[PDB]
């Protein structure tokens, strides 16, 4: 069992938010590398507005895809440009076509992949960057790839990321580790899209507790001082 | 003329329960966890009802309904993880509350102690059936293991498990009826808590000395309303630290995966507040003996008044029994840790020794040690 | 284009935990290849080496990314 | 009496703030959720519809 | 003293005590949210959408 | 059970102060710290040893369990 290391993410800190430029670059990584085999059923285009894209940019990104739309007057199903309210396209009509396309393996939905793994984005980063040669004595069937971080160390996913696998709009070199960090930030947002709000609320709650708890403690002790300074005398006959 | 607080029939009940109730002047912070429990209950009813405004118990939509609650419902992630970590806080407060009852001999209040045992069972059933509702991998397979445990029952085990399922396995009917029971049960818990307080107020609270405190009673309202408010604020602090800084600390990542009856998780554990029992049942090789031990580990709370062999009520003046009490708490911690672990060497022998030790403490060591303490005090 | 991860991995491989684990791994590699038919496998040795290397790399990598 | 009562006033003020937030959030969860605001809200478009055309 | 004046003017009567609490709750919500938000956006400066939106 | 009919008590005098005449945190540190230390020495050998035993048992079980997943040359 090779457990993932702890990487110093920008969002690891207690009040530390996600870097939203990394979320944007990570959407570009998902939408250009992962999406051909992974779905994100619970993330729609509208969700990316005010997070890593403007509404106009996200409407054009939805326009880039075609989505099936419900029955016509004649009763046929048609293809229409995507919309903000549309969820991310699914690469495969059903799980069986997904398994057929990927040598029997179903590639998981990535809406909750960070939350649904022990080790989270650390695990995903180490998995994406951790493809090595199989060690002496280890042989994998064809269509399987040695990854020391995958349970069993035999994964059906070929190494997806590499240097210059995509181009980044802000011009970053797209080194493999850069691409992995960006996509892992995006996956952390896709699992927990309340992360930044949750931590801002946590900061406010810590301030409010640091005010109220001393104050309620003073209220309790003001009322109780009557009992706590009380003196008793016994004067029997 | 009258004081309507004392004369009005409803306000008279309220006045006698929380305002003019004579309370011991020395009950410690450990006596706060009653008021925390009733607060947790209210919180669970409040957030759950708001979850039930969006949740749907069909297996095709339950996991999706919860994702919708946490992603699109306004502040639905707040309500959801407040509910989950409030279940965890409920059980923390329950364990501390029962530990206080054990340590101070509060079980000598027979009726309220026995109602408390009933309450413990009902809260456990509610939490168990609620955890299935998200229909994650852990939801499904924990329901599977825990319900198929009941097949160990002689002659009617399979029939009763299938009747609880409403089918050949844990499936759609089980999820919908678990939602219905999970909705209704906390209100029965509310009624039982009211009966519980009715039985408690017959004598009033016990105190840390274990000595009757009637010569030093203070009114409940100004003192313990403010003290219980401070305790509630501290509890809220811990709960909100969980909800806002580590939402997933006490949960399991595999419940963010939708239930897969074809694939089972490598580890199928209950929630943390079941692990001590899951250890005990897993310690015994026999299916039915294991289930009987997992039930006796909570039914044995009914035996404490009959096991009391000390001349004193509480543990305040009995060092040897304090030693045994803290050994009992340590054994419960090790049972929780063992239940979170695989059934393999060395956790098996450790779980066996811990499971033996729990019963050997409650049933044997604690009585004999109280008798020894009795003689050391020459009575 | 060069990746930070490559140079970070080499520098962290220069770590004595890595230096010890690497030759433990190469003694496993010398056995399992000499023995014609066995059940071992050097995955445990590689796991020790990778644990050390990746702890150091997780300390130093995000500074260049 | 001022100092002591000041402590109560501030405490109430803090509690008020907290109470409001909690209630507000429970009220907004019964408000139209994000997806409802997304789909049923609007269907705007440009003059793409030609003359005499009932799209 | 200042606290004697505050008590005599605003705390002695419960209605005026409550009015002071209400006005203070309004102004406290405003100022506390402003300060807490500024702290959160300073800790996370440049990382948030608001800081970077003006490029898109 | 109501105030006024709880027990018989005799010859006991109590003296109390108004909360507005006294402080809510008098000698909170100069007296509170020695009291916490006294209350800690009073109970520490009754509470601590079971948790030390749990720490040792947990440490041993975890390290041993992980010592079984290691390859033994054979
Ligand atoms: C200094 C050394 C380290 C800290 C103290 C260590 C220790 O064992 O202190 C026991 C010592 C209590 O001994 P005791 O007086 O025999 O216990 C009476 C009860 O604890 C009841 O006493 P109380 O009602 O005044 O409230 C104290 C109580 C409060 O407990 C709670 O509020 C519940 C905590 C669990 C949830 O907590 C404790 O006594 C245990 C520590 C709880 C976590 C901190 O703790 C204190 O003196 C109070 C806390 C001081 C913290 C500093
Ligand atoms: C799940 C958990 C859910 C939450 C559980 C809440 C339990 C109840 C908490 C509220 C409550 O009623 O507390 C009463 C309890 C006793 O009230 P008190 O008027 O301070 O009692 C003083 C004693 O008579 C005699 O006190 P002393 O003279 O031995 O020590 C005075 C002072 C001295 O402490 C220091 O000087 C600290 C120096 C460092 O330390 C304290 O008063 C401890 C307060 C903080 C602990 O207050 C606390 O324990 C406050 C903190 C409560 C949170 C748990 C801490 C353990
Ligand atoms: C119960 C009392 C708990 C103690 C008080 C904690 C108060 C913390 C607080 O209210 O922080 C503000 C936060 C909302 O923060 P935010 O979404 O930024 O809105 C600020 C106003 N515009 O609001 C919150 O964090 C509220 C968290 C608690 C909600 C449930 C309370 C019990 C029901
Ligand atoms: C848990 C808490 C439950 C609620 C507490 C129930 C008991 C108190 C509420 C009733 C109350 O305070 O009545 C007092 C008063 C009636 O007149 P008064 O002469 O002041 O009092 C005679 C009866 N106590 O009431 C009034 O005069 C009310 C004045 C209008 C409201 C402000
Ligand atoms: C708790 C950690 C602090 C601790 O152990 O403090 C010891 C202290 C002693 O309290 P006292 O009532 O004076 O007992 C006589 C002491 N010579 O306080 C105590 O011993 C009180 C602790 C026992 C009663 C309160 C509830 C404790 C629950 C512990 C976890 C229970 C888990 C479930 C057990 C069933
Ligand atoms: C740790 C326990 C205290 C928590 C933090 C303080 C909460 C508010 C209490 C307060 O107003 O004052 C606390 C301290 C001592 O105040 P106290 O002893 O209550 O009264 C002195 C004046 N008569 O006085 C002060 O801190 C300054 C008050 C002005
Ligand atoms: C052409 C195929 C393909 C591409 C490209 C691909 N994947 Fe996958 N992925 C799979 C398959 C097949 C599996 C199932 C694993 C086996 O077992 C998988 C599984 C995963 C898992 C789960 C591993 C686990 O622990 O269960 C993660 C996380 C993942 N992929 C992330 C990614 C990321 C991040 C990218 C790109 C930036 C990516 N994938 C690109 C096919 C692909
Ligand atoms: C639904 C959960 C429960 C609630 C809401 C609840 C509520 C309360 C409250 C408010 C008190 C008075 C305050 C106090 O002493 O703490 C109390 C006392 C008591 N409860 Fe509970 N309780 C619950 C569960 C239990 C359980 C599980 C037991 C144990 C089996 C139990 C046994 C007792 C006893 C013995 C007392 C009296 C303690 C004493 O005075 O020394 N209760 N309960
Ligand atoms: C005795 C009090 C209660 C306890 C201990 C309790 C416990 C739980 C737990 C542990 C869960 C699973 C949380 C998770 O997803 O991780 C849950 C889910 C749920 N509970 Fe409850 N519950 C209580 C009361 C209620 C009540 C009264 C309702 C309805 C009015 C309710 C409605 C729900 C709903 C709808 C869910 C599913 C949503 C979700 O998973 O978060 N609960 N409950």
């Amino acid at each position: 069992e090779l457990h993932a290391p702890s990487y110093p993410w920008s969002h690891r800190g207690l009040l530390s938010s996600l870097d939203h430029t990394s979320i944007r670059r990570g959407f570009q990584v998902y939408k250009q590398v992962c999406s051909s085999c992974h779905s994100m059923d619970y993330v729609a285009y509208r969700h990316l507005v005010g997070v890593c894209y403007t509404e106009e940019e996200a409407k054009a990104l939805a326009e880039e895809v075609e989505v099936q739309d419900g029955p016509n007057e004649d009763g046929e199903m048609f293809m229409r440009p995507g919309k903000l309210s549309d969820y991310f396209p699914k690469p495969y009509p059903n799980p069986e076509a997904a398994r057929a396309a990927n040598n029997g393996a179903l590639p998981p939905d990535l809406s909750y992949i960070v939350r649904a793994r022990h080790g989270g984005e650390d695990y995903v980063f180490s998995l994406l960057t951790g493809y090595c040669e199989p060690p002496t004595g280890v042989s994998l069937r064809e269509g399987l790839y040695f990854n020391p971080y995958f349970p069993g160390q035999a994964i059906a996913m070929a190494p997806p990321i590499y240097n210059e696998v995509l181009e980044f709009d802000d011009g970053t070199p797209a080194t493999m580790s850069q691409v992995a960090k960006d996509v892992c930030t995006f996956l952390r947002w896709a699992s927990e899209p309340e992360h930044d709000h949750r931590k801002r609320m946590g900061l406010k709650m810590l301030m409010m507790m640091g005010l109220l708890l001393p104050l309620v403690y003073a209220m309790k002790r003001h009322k109780w001082s009557v009992l706590k300074s009380r003196k008793l005398a016994y004067r029997p006959p | 003329m009258t004081n309507i607080r004392k004369s009005h029939p409803l306000m008279k009940i309220i006045n006698n329960a929380f305002i003019d109730l004579p309370a011991p002047s020395n009950i410690s912070s450990w006596w706060n966890f009653g008021s925390l429990l009733g607060i947790c209950l209210i919180l669970q009813i409040l957030t759950g009802l708001f979850l039930a405004m969006h949740y749907t118990s069909d297996t095709t939509t339950a996991f999706s309904s919860v994702t919708h609650i946490c992603r699109d419902v306004n502040y639905g992630w707040v309500i959801r993880y407040l509910h989950a970590n409030g279940a965890s806080m409920f059980f923390i407060c329950l364990f501390i509350h029962v530990g206080r009852g054990l340590y101070y001999g509060s079980y000598m209040f027979l009726e309220t102690w026995n109602i408390g045992v009933v309450l413990l069972f009902t809260v456990m059933a509610t939490a168990f059936m609620g955890y299935v509702l998200p229909w994650g991998q852990m939801s499904f397979w924990g329901a599977t293991v825990i319900t198929n445990l009941l097949s160990a029952i002689p002659y009617i085990g399979t029939d009763l498990v299938e009747w609880i399922w409403g089918g050949f396995s844990v499936d759609k009917a089980t999820l919908t009826r678990f939602f219905a029971f999970h909705f209704i049960l906390p209100f029965i818990i509310t009624a039982l808590a009211a009966v519980h307080l009715l039985f408690l107020h017959e004598t009033g609270s016990n105190n840390p000395t274990g000595i009757s405190s009637d010569m030093d009673k203070i009114p409940f309202h100004p003192y313990y309303t403010i003290k219980d408010i401070l305790g509630a604020l501290f509890m809220m602090l811990i709960l909100l630290i969980l909800v806002l800084f580590s939402p997933d600390l006490l949960g399991d990542p595999d419940n963010y995966t939708p239930a897969n009856p074809l694939n089972t998780p490598p580890h199928i554990k209950p929630e943390w507040y079941f692990l001590f029992a899951y250890a005990i049942l897993r310690s015994i090789p026999n299916k039915l003996g294991g289930v009987l031990a997992l039930v006796a580990s909570i039914l044995i709370l009914i035996l404490m008044p009959m096991l009391h062999t000390s001349k004193q009520r509480s543990m305040m003046f009995r060092p040897l029994s304090q030693c045994l009490f803290w050994m009992l708490v340590a054994d419960l911690i090790t049972l929780t840790w063992i239940g979170g672990q695989p059934v393999e060497h060395p956790f098996i022998i450790i779980g066996q020794l811990a499971s033996i030790l729990y019963f050997l403490i409650i049933l044997v060591l604690m009585p004999i040690t109280s008798i020894i303490e009795n003689n050391l005090l020459k009575w | 284009l060069v990746d930070p991860l490559t140079t970070v991995r080499e520098q962290c491989e220069q770590i004595e935990k890595c230096i010890k684990a690497r030759e433990r791994l190469e003694l496993c590699d010398q056995r399992v290849s000499s023995r014609s038919q066995t059940e071992e496998d050097c995955t445990e040795e590689l796991f020790d080496f990778l644990h050390a290397r990746d702890h150091c790399v997780a300390h130093k990598l995000f500074n260049s990314l | 009496k001022g100092f002591s009562y000041l402590i109560t006033a501030t405490t109430t003020v803090g509690v008020a703030y907290a109470a409001k937030n909690a209630v507000s959030q429970f009220v907004s969860s019964m408000s139209a959720s994000a997806d409802v605001l997304a789909m049923s809200k609007i269907e705007i478009k440009l003059s793409d519809i030609p003359e005499g055309k009932n799209m | 003293t200042l606290t004697a004046r505050l008590y005599s003017l605003l705390f002695r009567r419960t209605s005026t005590f409550a009015l002071t609490i209400a006005v203070g709750a309004l102004f406290f919500e405003r100022a506390f949210d402003q300060g807490a938000d500024a702290i959160y956006e300073h800790i996370n400066q440049g990382k948030l959408w608001k800081h970077i939106k003006h490029k898109y | 059970r109501e105030f006024g009919h709880l027990t018989r008590m005799r010859h006991v005098i109590t003296y109390s102060l108004s909360p507005f005449e006294q402080r809510a945190f008098p000698h909170y540190f100069t007296k509170g710290i020695p009291n916490v230390l006294r209350r800690t020495r009073a109970c520490i050998l009754r509470v601590a040893p079971p948790f030390v035993v749990f720490y040792l048992v947990y440490t041993w079980g975890t390290q041993e369990f992980e010592k079984s997943k290691r390859k033994n040359p054979a």
